[PDB]
């Protein structure tokens, strides 16, 4: 049982800037006071 | 024996002062333009930083 939604007012897709967001720990290992380089699926800055 | 005349001799000597400055790109020398190879080169990055 489902019903469509009719009162719709849509606009073009707004865009905004990702200010250095979307970084995750690449592994389950504790690292402290270190500069670590990793290549992976990351959200590019800005 | 005492000299009674002289000559003014001009001697040329050459000395190398510098050599051609050079720079090397690890990534495009070792792993030419392939991403698969360049990913494997990250763990050796320290060596290139040397
Ligand atoms: C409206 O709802 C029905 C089923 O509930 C669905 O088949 C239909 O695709 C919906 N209308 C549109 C434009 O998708």
């Amino acid at each position: 049982q489902c019903v469509n939604l009719t009162t719709r007012t849509q606009l073009p897709p707004a865009y905004t800037n990702s200010f250095t967001r979307g970084v995750y720990y690449p592994d389950k290992v504790f690292r402290s006071s270190v500069l670590h380089s990793t290549q992976d699926l990351f959200l590019p800055f800005f | 024996a005492i000299p009674t005349n002289f000559t003014i001799s001009v001697t040329t000597e050459i000395l190398p002062v510098s050599m051609t400055k050079t720079s090397v790109d690890c990534t495009m020398y070792i792993c030419g333009d392939s991403t698969e190879c360049s990913n494997l080169l990250l763990q050796y990055g320290s060596f290139c930083t040397q």
